[PDB]
């Protein structure tokens, strides 16, 4: 009912960074786990989810670069953010929905993490 | 404003529908999530255990009355219950037991079922006025314990587990057992003819070697649902062809099938109407978030509130139609919510839902409540066994139509699921409204028939 995100912060383009969410009571391995993004001056946008058993949904610009998987032993779902790019920048939340399905917007949840910053700076090393 | 013993009785109704209600509410996902059945094996598993839950009821009526007597059947059928339900809770560290304790179950129900309410009918003179009053009370009573099961029991399973639910659900027993032992004594003079002469142990022992032989019987049909649809098949042939050979029998004949169309809808809340609540509906309202699967409970709900109205408030066929007409509008009613009303992600609202349970627990209102009672008026032993027969098969056709709706796990996308619901739930209203008008049309003869 509430869920623990964690692994946000600081990396530049071409980086990875991992995003976990857990949760307290209820065991998470009955809820499809969508994670939604919200960049400066934009909404909430579904980004990626896996359901309550094992399947997958990703918005079209992070499919082959982000991966959702689930640790059904630690009660936990992972967010593995390879190829990141500074558009990517944004409070990642994640939302937890009784059964399989993964709805793309926001209302189709009633669990909510806090919400942890992601950034990615256009950095990269002096030539 | 009742007998004493009537308040024993409603409670201990109340706790063992708890029990019951408390698996019948999570057993469906239990296969999926914790079995990993896929959602078809789920319904026609699950058809094929409600099938046995029902048919096996013939069974206690028959013992209560005229084996071991209504009180101690009454006592034996709690036992075997409990005893099942923490089967059921010991069956998440030895999966294998799975079949056998939910057929434990069955039989534990078979045993029990008729029997609560024979006693409570013993409980006032043979014709007072109070027997309508405290009968409606009595289906309540199961709704109340029905109500609270299916809201607390999915929220107890996703919590803490399905052994802690299984394990209450045989606690709910357990103490419908106290509450009978602690009663005994308001139901001394209260019984059938065998409650008062000595146990006899011979009978006892049958009815203990059979019932062990149904537990395994039950655990094999519902592993093996392709040999529970042959054998099924070929007993309705078969008891259809003895019934033909040997007219108010008639009239029996066509108010049977209808009955078997009402469980066939009346199978799906557990199914497929839980997927479609778990997949396509909000799960908020009011403001308050809600596990989907408590959203069986609206049918007790409303069944709850709608029983002392409707006993406030033709004849026969007619609310039989009715009935129908009820049932056929519930589908309808879900079908144009997926169609019509849904949001862009492909959610319907949860009022949509709650209307579907209220048309289908009027049609529920009109027809099983008030079916066998004056099936009872037109009529025997063989009928009562052709009846919960007929029904029992209704159950497995009924698992059978929801895996039109099975759902495969690899799906997220509620706008994929919607028109499944949409496609299978529609059809299912306008089959059904043909068969209310037809039963309409035959209203004046079957009516006609019953002088
Ligand atoms: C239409 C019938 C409604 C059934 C009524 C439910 C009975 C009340 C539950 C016990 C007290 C509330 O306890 C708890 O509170 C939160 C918010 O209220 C609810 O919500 C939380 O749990 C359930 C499952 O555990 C999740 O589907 C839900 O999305 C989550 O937010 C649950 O219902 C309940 O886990
Ligand atoms: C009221 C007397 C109690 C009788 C209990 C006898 C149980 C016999 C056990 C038989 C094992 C199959
Ligand atoms: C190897 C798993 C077998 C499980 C059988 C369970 C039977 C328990 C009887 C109470
Ligand atoms: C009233 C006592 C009933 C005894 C039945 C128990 C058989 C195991
Ligand atoms: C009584 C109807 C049986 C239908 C099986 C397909």
């Amino acid at each position: 009912v509430q869920l623990v995100e964690s692994g946000g912060g600081l990396v530049q383009a071409g980086g990875s960074l991992r995003l976990s969410c857990a949760a307290s009571g209820p065991t998470l391995s009955n809820y499809a786990v969508g994670w939604f993004r919200q960049a400066p001056g934009k909404e909430r946008e579904f980004v990626a989810g896996i359901n309550w058993s094992s399947g997958l949904r990703y918005k079209d610009v992070v499919k082959g670069r982000f991966t959702v998987s689930r640790d059904n032993v630690k009660d936990t779902v992972y967010l593995q953010m390879n190829s990141l790019k500074p558009e990517d920048t944004a409070v990642y939340y994640c939302a937890a929905r009784f059964g399989g399905m993964l709805p793309l917007q926001p209302s189709g949840y009633a669990n909510w993490g806090q919400g942890t910053q992601v950034t990615v700076s256009s950095h990269h090393h002096h030539h | 404003q009742q007998p004493r013993p009537f308040f024993m009785i409603f409670f201990v109704e109340l706790w063992e529908r708890f029990g019951y209600y408390g698996v019948q509410g999570v057993l469906a996902v239990f296969f999926v999530k914790q079995l990993g059945f896929s959602q078809e094996q789920a319904f026609v598993t699950f058809g094929a255990f409600a099938a046995l839950v029902y048919g096996l009821i013939s069974i206690g009526g028959y013992v209560g009355d005229h084996l071991l007597g209504t009180k101690r059947t009454i006592v034996l059928g709690a036992l075997v219950l409990a005893i099942g339900y923490f089967m059921t809770g010991m069956s998440l560290l030895k999966p294998d037991l799975i079949f056998i304790a939910l057929g434990t179950i069955a039989v534990g129900n078979g045993l029990f079922k008729a029997n609560p309410a024979s006693l409570l009918s013993k409980c006032y003179p043979p014709k007072d006025p109070r027997l309508d009053g405290a009968f409606t009370l009595f289906y309540m009573s199961i709704n109340i314990g029905s109500l609270i099961a299916l809201s607390l029991a999915p929220v107890i399973a996703d919590r803490f587990g399905y052994s802690v639910t299984y394990n209450l659900c045989g606690a709910g027993l357990i103490i419908a057992l106290l509450v009978y032992i602690a009663c005994r004594g308001m139901v001394k003079d209260i019984g059938s003819e065998p409650d008062f002469r000595p146990m006899s142990f011979s009978k006892l022992l049958y009815v203990l070697l059979g019932s062990v032989v149904m537990i395994f019987v039950c655990a094999w049909l519902m592993h093996n649902v392709e040999v529970a649809n042959l054998v099924l098949i070929v007993l309705s042939i078969v008891v259809t062809i003895i019934f033909f050979r040997q007219n108010k029998m008639f009239v029996a004949f066509v108010l049977m099938l209808e009955a078997v169309v009402f469980y066939i809808l009346y199978a799906q809340m557990p199914t497929s109407l839980n997927f479609f609540a778990i997949n396509n509906v909000h799960h908020e309202i009011l403001g308050f978030s809600i596990n989907p699967v408590s959203f069986q409970a609206l049918n007790p709900f409303w069944v709850v509130l709608a029983s002392p109205i409707l006993a406030g408030i033709l004849s026969m066929p007619m609310k039989f139609t009715l009935g129908m007409f009820m049932c056929s509008l519930g589908f309808l009613t879900a079908a144009a919510a997926g169609m019509w009303f849904a949001d862009a992600q492909g959610l319907t609202s949860p009022w949509f839902i709650v209307l579907v349970y209220l048309f289908q627990s009027l049609g529920e209102l009109f027809i099983s409540a008030l079916g066998l009672a004056m099936i009872a008026a037109l009529v025997m032993g063989f009928i009562l066994g052709m009846w919960f027969l007929t029904q029992a098969a209704a159950f497995l056709l009924g698992g059978y139509v929801a895996t039109f709706t099975a759902v495969p796990d690899n799906i997220t996308d509620p706008l994929e699921t919607l028109p499944v619901y949409t496609n299978v739930f529609g059809k299912i209203g306008l089959v059904t409204l043909g068969v209310a008008v037809v039963m309409l049309l035959m209203v004046p003869w079957l009516k006609r028939m019953i002088a």
